[PDB]
RNA sequence: GAAGACAAGUGCUUGUCGUUCGUUAAUGGCCU
């Protein structure tokens, strides 16, 4: 039991549990009225008016395990309808940040902290910025590319966001999770919902994919499997909710992760298709037909290989016309119209293999003739009309093993108009490290020729796109965004107030 | 109409409106320029607003009364400061004001004098000759208010001094309405009910023009210097002039003309607008006592003109917490399938006494009855040889027409798996020299792919089985 | 000059409730429409026009609060489990009493409810509450803003009406009372300052098939207060009945005996009575029929006599389903069946 | 506060072969009658203008069927010899029908007794009359005299234009909608002839060629007509005078073809035909003629036409057959003073200035399985779950949805001998399925880990673990074999 | 050529590093119960009540006094404890906000109105031990803070006059207990 | 692993810990 409140008559108590539940109790006749299900446990209830007027309350979102994620929330004592709820936004880190210790429960799980497991786990948390280097802290996040709002993958959800207003204007769950059903209790609190893991838009705006993860029960017979759920969904202009027209069970046969995720731009099928590199390194080409209102695969790309790369990232030519792939150590240049090698009668070695230093992170390409390489180790610049190199940079110092492979994509993007962005972060100590880090950012055009300006924040920086008005944004630890970009007038004051025993 | 009785402050920034409340009038005083809960209360139900006047150090307004006596109203306390009380009781017809000198008319026609400095009836006063007299507007001379106008159908230029009638000026059938000095020489006339409004010389005695409305002239308002005079209609509508003291010369009709028409098509009656110099002013009713208001400009407005007002005559309630339907604005949005199409990766598409020729002939066309009749034949040498004696175009469609029934029942692939066999088994050399076999075989590829992944499932369950079956046979 | 004339109705008007400081009249019936019509000699012209959805609308009021003095809500409910509570601009303020934090399973309706005042006694802050109907012998009480099931108060029986005393305690304080009535006829006294016990019980003398009762002479639900130094005790009692009789009690005497004497039974009407109301001075009982056609009876207090003058035979009435008096202007509102709400003026006044 | 979400049922990814939206409007029509007639049915047409009546020929006979009561209103027998077509005009008052004597009789329908009109046409018997679709007033005849003849009918004793050049068996005639002067006729030589008849018309303007016997020909668009001949049919375009398509998914010769335009239906344009197999097609110019869907009758199916699309009742599908079957398909479709106390209801808030509703719409009713996982009685829920009056899709439902809210377990620890037999008793069945193979998986074994201890005192729960013990073994055989095709597939790729 | 800037608020900043409190809101309706107001973690934001919306939002790096206090970058320390609505100063002269920080800091502020910018700031005397937890009766301030000589917090009890001086406060100690685990 | 503290058992043993140092299961369920 989390918080109870008294009225200001103290014939009516509030409660709050992990159940999702607001229960009224009348301690009169001890009957029940509630509210069932409120977004996420509620933390603290709280009566304001002095009539009884409103109950106004605190919510912790334990749906991310990595961010303490406060919704408050406000209501009519009357009609019980939420009036004026506030909520930041709300990332979903990769790992658990800076010093957030999560609410008790009865007992341990990996959604909450048992009585016993309280302090055993923050003095474990400390000692994961203290013993690591390898933690990382970085979130997908993407932009919606007509409407400007800026969606956050919280997980089995998405908080569709604005800047410019600074406000949440939907909350849509995306998953057949377990989430407004049931309020999740403690034996139950070890089934983590669905994650989210990708999310992208087309450059039409007027679609969304959507791919996620179910995950099993455990001590099952099938709990060592896991379901690659992919979905296609639309909506108009004019309307916020999304709607959903192909689900897809297992892309690239089951149990294949299928990580990383590009859509198709405008000029190859009006931007309504979607490509997918898996673990092993196969393409698909999902797009959309049209006499059918749904999608399919025109086109597919399967390889078998013997090992397994979990870093993969993927490039598009503008015109349409060649699909660069990035798999471990070996960029690959595939037709479109063939997915297969771009197979040259010239012979003059502009090979669709590369064979780079280390495990590739990121493939961007600025134009048709830049491409920007970020492996393991370092960062590289090729031009596509001669294949030579132009500029090294040693990024082994700042990046040695910080990240989770894949999770450099999200810092690095390039705007299609000016350039590149990278994003460095460090962690800087006094005398083992602080908890305190410090992140530049560095503004790079043409593969890297010139630096255009380093701007040195005093936080974290968690991710980075670039809005379509020309401007960079990005998150931080403390989920703040930032844009990296270019006679009777005595009469009338008397009346102004005036008119608003015995 | 709900306002009885409505009069503009000097330079049109506020105005009076008198409405009745329950058998009890009560007036109240809003602004104009860019509400006002507080009211004077009439205490007595029979005591009825009758003539009402402002003043230009606080701003007071003055409320000729049924009564008697004139009450004197500040308008910012809720006091009424001081009454100038005549002994007689009549109703008190016209109220008029400028500087320290006050004048009204009796019921009984008598003019009285009352100083707003010095609180006192200066004279019970009575004249000759004009027996029914019910508006009272004195000339601005100067500081010299002497040779004031009065009138009831029929103007008298009236002195103070030598106190007689003066010029006696021809006027109206109708009881006059509105009586107006614009100029120190002319001056406006206006009856009830009537659509004409005179032009007068004080001087001269004559007529100099007159004005026509397109009905009846309910209220009165005219610019600075005689430029621009603003004559609200009982229609509802303001039927202005534009330069009527210049030169068919005889009547003159309205220049420019505003109406107002709700959004939804309504018409709204305008009552009592305000004019100044080159700046309209309009009133009207939104709700069935609230005044709402309009400046606008209107020289550049052409001589028909409606403002359109968004009154919410079926305006559907908007509640900010609640949804377009149903829902909070605050409530999370439910994952809902509904018509999804659900799909696998594995789903290709877009990328000798024999049964031969029957075979053969229920797959050109499409014929269901008759492939059922092939595929009741399971001695495997009528199924080597059926298929051997078949065009090699044709067993690529057979194979479709295979995995269509293999899928969609189940126990139909025990007996039909032999006969997908010596499919792929005859026309294996053909089936090469086809370019795609994943997009023409997909629902063979397809069904075989969904019995594939439940091999290790299935061998986990076998197991488990037989854990406890080896144990309980025997014990 | 008519209530309904610049905008007429449909439905048969149902419960009419004037404004206790500002001049309005609130329309509402069948229809599902709420009316409020500012009030003139001259014209009453809407001030707006509510109409909700599914939902028909048997009783209205205006409530503004001891309090504030700015809330001004509207409560108007009928035969569903909700009641909506209208605040007092194109977008309205509309919130709905959907819930009972106890129990639903009393009362499965809202037709009938009263809105009264009432002081803490714990702390002395004056909020509203809503009186509603219930199964059998149920009262429930919710709490005007929040919707909170305060106090649940059982009569044996069959309920048919119930109103509110107001006795006065000192000055800042005082203490409301509940008169509820079975349908036999036994008057039951609850007080909801403290929780809700009997003070008294009384049957009325004869009295078998009762319908409606209404106090008066001091402040009730339809001429109520402004401040709390006006809350003023009642001295009228009058008791409906399904065979024209009202029974008038006084509340100086007739709370001794507790089993009173009523001071005159009057019984001009021949049918069921369906509105008690009097004057804000106490002066003046209608009582009105909703079965035959023009049978609204003035009585005059506390001589007891009805008016003989008024109303003839060429009074336009209709069957009166819904009679009020102002608090402040003397005038009466009386409705019909027809739609048409006939406005009077009590001279007097 | 959030709704409660509905429990979203399972839906696998599709097997092949769904069922498309053209297959649920044709498979309505069900309540198939069969009307013996003496001889083979040879034309039917519906009158055009309240379409509740069809003609259908016969031998000497022609009768007219009804709409809704699908019975012989009326019977034409005047006839000497057999009958062959009998069309009515635009107008619907007036229809013909061409003998075996070579002469038409047009006369009114709904009315047998009187021969308004009796046309002598040519001594060859006439097989086809139809009226113009435009000019209301002019009909044309055909003949085996190998002319057709357009007859204005206010002169019946004269040919107002004979149309000539045919090189054997005139048996179909057609108009087109935007040229009343245009006629399509079609010889059974070949050749379908185009003709102005503003012109001198014993030439044609230009032929079209189809290789095989043209029976049958009808104007489709108004630049589309298609030539329904021998085994395929092909469709053709006047202005590009070429044709545009051609679908040989037939078996047998065809008969006869109809088309039919904006009615009430997922598709727009139907195009239905008859191939003498007993088998009519349904094919649409939407999406370039393929097939979508079909009959198959007992007999050769010689005449087939549908309803209109001014209907406005049930349709019908009436196709003939050659053995004297007519097969007919149809898709079917207080007091005074009480009202005036309450008469507000049917105001619906039209003049009121604020319009406000509250009221949640009434959601569908939730079944009683979903109404205990709402309740948390999910030992009850798995109960109610195998209920025999319950599809085999919710029972899926159940089970994926009890497995992710809950663990499996609470549901099972309960459970006695007597309560466990109707889940084995399903999982017996639910293996064989792939759709369930994966989850009745888990529901298995979760049992043997609990309840192998009564398993020993219960020889009952034993004969169905054997029963199991059978099944799953042939699942594997099933999906050992299926995956050694996949492996053997892939040499061919 | 370029610019950075920070432009979209974060969390909510709730009452945790008490740890200890029940009640852990901060935010309070306004005596007008029109608009609603909520210290985030980078400004205070003003919601009115009806419309829903942000009706003014006041940040931290606007003002220097603001900016001094909170957008201090090496400590991250000081935070919003709790605001009270009318000022402490002088008797109900509106639409003021007083503030209390972290550490000892009173911050007075103008919601409904531009923001002006030279507040009337008063640091608290005696903050040695962090402040925790400031509440007020009409006219009579008490404050809780965390005390610490177990690994738990005492807290002390103290009070607040005004006008002995403007930056002065007569702090009192009412109270003290040795060890807290949930004051509420 | 240790120290600390507390409880049970008979100075000892077991047990716990809203502590510190060090390494990586209270008949208790979701409104209208």
């Amino acid at each position: 039991v989390l918080s109870l409140s008294f009225s200001h008559d103290g014939s009516y108590l509030l409660s709050g549990g992990w159940e999702k539940v607001m229960s009224l109790w009348q301690l009169e006749t001890n009957s029940q009225q509630f509210l069932p299900r409120l977004n996420g446990i509620i933390i603290d209830c709280q009566v304001l008016g002095p009539q009884g007027n409103y109950y106004s309350l605190i919510l912790q979102m334990t749906e991310n395990n990595s961010n303490s994620d406060y919704q408050f929330l406000l209501l009519n004592a009357s009609d019980l309808t939420s009036k004026l709820s506030i909520n930041g936004p709300l990332p979903v880190f990769n790992s658990t940040i800076k010093h957030i210790q999560q609410p008790i429960s009865a007992m341990n799980t990996k959604n909450s902290n048992s009585i016993t497991s309280l302090n055993h786990s923050k003095k474990k948390q400390s000692r994961k910025l203290i013993k690591s280097r390898r933690q990382d802290f970085t979130t997908n996040v993407e932009i919606n590319p007509i409407n400007k709002n800026l969606y956050f993958p919280h997980i089995s959800a998405v908080q569709i966001f604005d800047f410019y207003k600074n406000e949440q204007v939907n909350y849509q769950y995306l998953t057949s999770g377990v989430n407004n059903s049931m309020g999740k209790v403690r034996f139950e609190l070890n089934l983590q919902d669905p994650i989210i893991t990708d999310l992208k838009f087309t450059k039409d705006g007027q679609w969304m994919i959507t791919y996620e993860i179910e995950y099993p029960p455990n001590d099952l017979l099938s709990s060592k499997d896991l379901t690659h759920i992919l979905k296609f969904w639309t909506k108009n202009d004019n309307e916020t909710n999304w709607n959903l027209k192909t689900k897809v069970i297992n892309p690239h046969g089951i149990s294949v992760p299928i990580t990383k995720i590009l859509p198709s731009p405008r000029s190859v099928n009006n931007s309504q298709g979607c490509l997918t590199a898996d673990n092993n390194g196969g393409l698909k080409f999902w797009s959309f037909d049209s006499h059918e209102s749904n999608w399919c695969l025109k086109k597919i790309s399967l390889p078998n290989f013997n090992h397994f790369s979990n870093s993969v990232s993927l490039a598009w030519s503008q015109d349409g016309s060649l699909i660069f792939h990035g798999f471990d150590d070996k960029l690959q240049i595939l037709d479109f119209d063939t997915f297969k090698k771009f197979e040259s009668l010239e012979n003059t070695k502009t090979v669709s293999e590369f064979t780079l230093d280390s495990e590739i992170q990121t493939v961007k390409l600025i134009n048709d003739t830049n491409l920007i390489v970020a492996t393991r180790t370092t960062l590289n610049a090729i031009n596509l009309l001669r294949g030579q190199v132009i500029n090294s940079f040693d990024l082994y110092p700042f990046v040695n093993g910080v990240y989770k492979n894949g999770h450099m994509d999200r810092l690095i993007t390039c705007d299609e108009r000016t350039g590149n962005i990278a994003l460095v972060i460090n962690q800087q100590l006094t005398d083992v490290p602080t908890i305190n880090y410090k992140s530049r950012i560095i503004i790079f055009d043409s593969d890297l020729s010139t630096k255009l300006g380093n701007f040195t924040h005093h936080e974290y920086i968690s991710w980075i796109g670039w809005n379509y008005d020309t401007d960079f944004i990005f998150l931080d630890i403390e989920s703040t965004l930032g844009v990296v970009g270019t006679x009777x007038x005595x009469x009338x004051x008397x009346x102004x107030x005036x008119x608003x025993n015995d | 109409s709900p306002v009885l009785q409505s009069a503009y402050d000097p330079s049109g920034q506020y105005l009076c409106y008198v409405t009745v409340a329950l058998d009890k009038q009560r007036v109240g005083v809003q602004p104009t320029q860019r509400w006002n809960e507080n009211f004077l209360y009439l205490e007595d139900s029979k005591l009825k607003v009758t003539c009402l006047k402002w003043v230009n150090d606080t701003v007071a307004i003055i409320l000729g009364m049924n009564n008697g006596e004139i009450w004197l109203y500040s308008v910012l306390a809720n006091e009424v400061t001081y009454k100038f009380t005549t002994g007689n009781s009549y109703e008190i017809k016209d109220i008029d004001l400028m500087g320290n000198q006050l004048w009204c008319i009796d019921s009984s026609d008598a003019f009285y004098q009352f100083d707003l400095l010095q609180f006192k009836l200066l004279q019970h006063f009575r004249i000759n000759n004009c027996v029914q007299l019910n508006k009272l507007t004195i000339v601005p001379a100067g500081d010299s208010v002497a040779q004031l106008l009065v009138a009831s159908h029929s103007i008298s230029l009236i002195d103070i001094e030598e106190k007689k009638v003066v010029m006696t000026f021809p006027g109206h059938v109708s009881p006059v309405s509105t009586l107006q000095v614009i100029t120190n020489e002319f001056f406006i006339s206006g009856a009830e009910g009537d659509r004409f409004l005179n032009v007068y010389d004080i001087h001269s005695g004559m007529t100099k023009c007159v004005l026509v409305a397109e009905s009846d002239i309910k209220e009165l308002s005219h610019s600075g210097q005689a430029d621009s005079i603003a004559v609200t209609t009982e229609d509802g509508s303001l039927e202005i002039f534009v330069d009527p003291l210049v030169s068919g010369n005889k009547s003159k009709k309205s220049s420019k003309k505003i109406q107002i028409v709700s959004k939804d098509g309504r018409k709204v009656p305008i009552y009592n607008a305000f004019i100044n110099k080159d700046l309209l002013n309009v009133s009207w009713l939104q709700n069935a006592t609230m005044p709402y208001f309009k400046n606008l400009q209107w020289r550049e407005i052409p001589n028909e003109y409606t403002v359109e007002i968004s009154l919410n005559w079926n305006n559907k309630n908007k509640s900010a917490d609640r949804d377009l339907h149903g829902k909070d604005l605050a409530s999370a949005t439910n994952y809902v399938e509904g018509n999804a199409r659900v799909t696998s990766g594995d789903n290709f598409k877009h990328v000798t006494g024999t049964v031969t020729v029957i075979l053969s002939q229920a797959l050109q066309s499409n014929d269901h009855s008759l492939l059922e009749t092939v595929l009741n034949n399971r001695d495997e040498r009528v199924i080597r040889d059926t298929i051997f004696r078949l065009k090699p175009a044709l067993a690529v469609i057979l194979l479709e027409r295979l995995a269509e029934r293999i899928a969609r029942q189940t126990h139909r692939q025990g007996p039909l798996n032999v006969w997908v066999k010596w499919c792929l088994i005859i026309h294996g050399g053909y089936l090469v020299s086809i370019p795609n076999l994943m997009s023409t075989l997909s629902s063979l590829h397809s069904t075989l792919k969904r019995r594939s992944d439940l091999l290790p499932r299935l061998l986990a369950l076998d197991a488990r089985l037989d854990c406890t079956i080896n144990k309980f046979k025997t014990l | 000059k008519d209530a309904n004339a610049s905008h007429p109705s449909h439905s048969a008007i149902q419960s009419l409730s004037f404004h206790p400081s500002k001049p309005l009249l609130l329309t509402g019936g069948y229809d599902k429409t709420l009316r409020i019509y500012h009030i003139d000699g001259k014209t009453n012209h809407l001030v707006t026009s509510l109409h909700l959805v599914g939902s028909p609308i048997q009783t209205c009021t205006f409530y503004t609060s001891l309090s504030n003095q700015n809330q001004q809500n509207i409560f108007t409910a009928g035969r569903r489990r909700y009641m909506h509570s209208w605040d007092l601009s194109q977008t309205a303020k509309i919130e709905k009493f959907s819930r009972l934090y106890g129990h639903e399973s009393t009362q499965r309706s809202f037709e009938n409810f009263k809105v009264a005042h009432l002081q803490n006694s714990q702390t002395n802050s004056v909020h509203g509450i809503v009186l509603l109907q219930g199964n059998n012998g149920w009262i429930n009480i919710l709490h005007s803003t929040s919707g909170l099931w305060l106090m649940g108060c059982k009569i044996e029986g069959v309920i048919t009406d119930f109103c509110i005393d107001y006795q006065p305690i000192s000055r800042g304080k005082f203490r409301t009372i509940l008169i509820a009535v079975n349908a036999y006829g036994e008057v039951w006294e609850f007080d909801l300052n403290k929780n809700g016990h009997v003070i008294r019980r009384w049957k009325d003398q004869g009295g078998v098939g009762i319908t409606k009762i209404q106090v008066g002479g001091g402040t009730t639900t339809t001429c109520p207060a402004l401040q709390i130094s006006k809350i003023k005790q009642n001295r009228w009692l009058a008791v409906g009945s399904e065979s024209g009789f009202v029974n008038l009690y006084d509340r100086n005497n007739a709370m001794t005996s507790s089993t009173p004497t009523p001071v005159a039974a009057l019984d001009q009407l021949t049918t069921t009575i369906s509105n008690l109301q009097f004057s804000p001075d106490g002066q003046i009982l209608c009582m009105a029929s909703r079965a035959v056609k023009d049978a609204l009876r003035l009585v005059h207090l506390p001589s007891c006599s009805v008016f003989s003058n008024w109303p003839t035979s060429g009074t336009p009435l209709g069957k009166v389903t819904s009679v009020a008096f102002s608090p402040s202007g003397g005038l009466l509102a009386v409705g019909n069946e027809q739609g048409k709400v006939r406005l009077w003026k009590l001279n007097h006044y | 506060s959030t709704a409660r979400p509905r429990i979203i049922t399972s839906k696998a990814p599709l097997l092949p072969q769904q069922t498309t939206p053209e297959q649920r409007y044709w498979r309505q029509y069900t309540s198939a009658q069969l009307v013996k007639e003496h001889n083979s049915v040879t034309h039917i047409s519906f009158n055009p203008q309240h379409p509740h009546d069809f003609a259908v020929t016969s031998s000497t006979r022609v009768q007219i069927f009804s709409s809704r009561t699908r019975q012989v209103i009326k019977t034409f027998s005047r006839f000497k010899d057999v009958v062959y077509s009998a069309s009515f005009r635009s107008d619907g008052k007036l229809l013909c029908a061409g003998d075996a004597t070579g002469l038409v009789s047009v006369y009114d329908s709904y009315n047998p007794r009187t021969i308004l009109l009796s046309i002598n046409a040519s001594t060859h018997p006439t097989h086809v009359t139809k009226f113009h679709t435009q000019d209301n007033k002019i009909l044309a005849t055909a003949s085996d005299d190998r002319v057709t003849r357009l007859w204005d009918i206010s002169n019946a004793y004269e040919p107002q234009l004979e149309l000539t050049g045919a090189t054997d068996y005139v048996r179909t005639l057609s108009f087109i909608p935007a040229a009343p002067h245009l006629v399509a006729t079609g010889s059974y030589d070949g050749l379908i002839r185009l003709y102005d008849t503003r012109s001198s018309g014993s030439t044609p303007i230009y032929s079209l060629n189809h290789d095989q016997p043209v029976e049958n020909v009808i104007a489709v668009s108004p630049t589309q007509i298609v030539s329904c001949g021998g085994n395929n049919f092909k469709v053709w375009d006047l202005t590009s005078n070429k044709k545009l398509y051609e679908r040989g998914n037939f078996n047998k010769a065809v008969t006869c073809l109809d088309y039919v335009e904006n009615f009430d239906s997922p598709m727009q344009s139907a195009l239905i035909a008859s191939s003498l197999d007993g088998h009519v097609k349904v094919f649409d110019p939407l999406d370039n003629f393929q097939v979508k869907f079909g009959w198959k009758f007992s007999g050769p199916v010689l005449s087939c036409a549908v309803s209109p699309s001014t209907a406005q009742g049930n349709r019908h599908l009436v196709a003939g057959l050659s053995s004297g079957l007519l097969a007919i398909r149809t898709k079917k479709k207080k007091s005074n003073n009480f009202q005036r106390m309450m008469r507000g209801s049917e105001y619906q808030g039209d003049q009121e200035h604020i319009i406000h509703n509250d009221k949640v719409r009434s959601q569908r009713r939730m079944r009683a399985f979903e109404r205990n996982i709402n309740q948390f009685k999910w030992s009850e829920a798995l109960d109610n779950a195998f209920v025999p009056g319950m599809a085999k899709e919710l029972t899926l439902t159940v089970l994926q949805e009890l497995r992710k809210r809950g663990k499996v377990r609470v549901a099972l620890y309960g459970r006695d001998e007597s309560t466990l037999e109707p889940l084995l008793n399903w999982c017996l069945k639910g293996i064989e399925d792939v759709r369930s193979a994966s989850i009745v998986a888990d529901w298995v074994a979760v049992v043997l880990e609990l309840y192998g201890n009564t398993l020993e005192s219960s020889p009952v729960l034993q004969e169905l673990m054997i029963d199991l013990k059978t099944k799953v073994r042939h699942e594997i055989h099933k999906s050992k074999e299926a995956q050694r095709i996949e492996g053997m597939l892939q040499l061919l790729t | 050529q370029y610019k950075l800037s920070v432009v979209s608020g974060g969390k909510p900043a709730l009452n945790n590093l008490s740890s200890v409190t029940g009640n852990k809101n901060i935010a309070r309706l306004s005596q007008d119960q029109r608009n609603y107001i909520i210290p985030f973690n980078n400004q205070i934001k003003v919601y009115s009540v009806e419309t829903r919306q942000c009706v003014k939002t006041l940040k931290f790096a606007n003002n220097s006094l603001l900016s001094g206090i909170f957008l201090q970058e090496e400590e991250n320390n000081e935070s919003i404890v709790k605001i009270l609505l009318g000022d402490i100063t002088v008797p109900q002269q509106a639409h003021l906000i007083t503030v209390f920080t972290n550490n000892g800091h009173v911050i007075v502020l103008n919601y409904k109105g531009k923001l002006v910018e030279s507040p009337k700031h008063f640091k608290i005397s005696l903050a040695d031990e962090k402040l925790a937890n400031v509440f007020h009766s009409e006219g009579n301030y008490r404050i809780l803070t965390t005390f610490k000589d177990n690994s738990l917090q005492s807290y002390r009890l103290y009070a607040l006059t005004f006008d002995d001086a403007k930056k002065q406060f007569e702090v009192a100690h009412q109270a003290e207990w040795h060890n807290v685990i949930l004051s509420n």
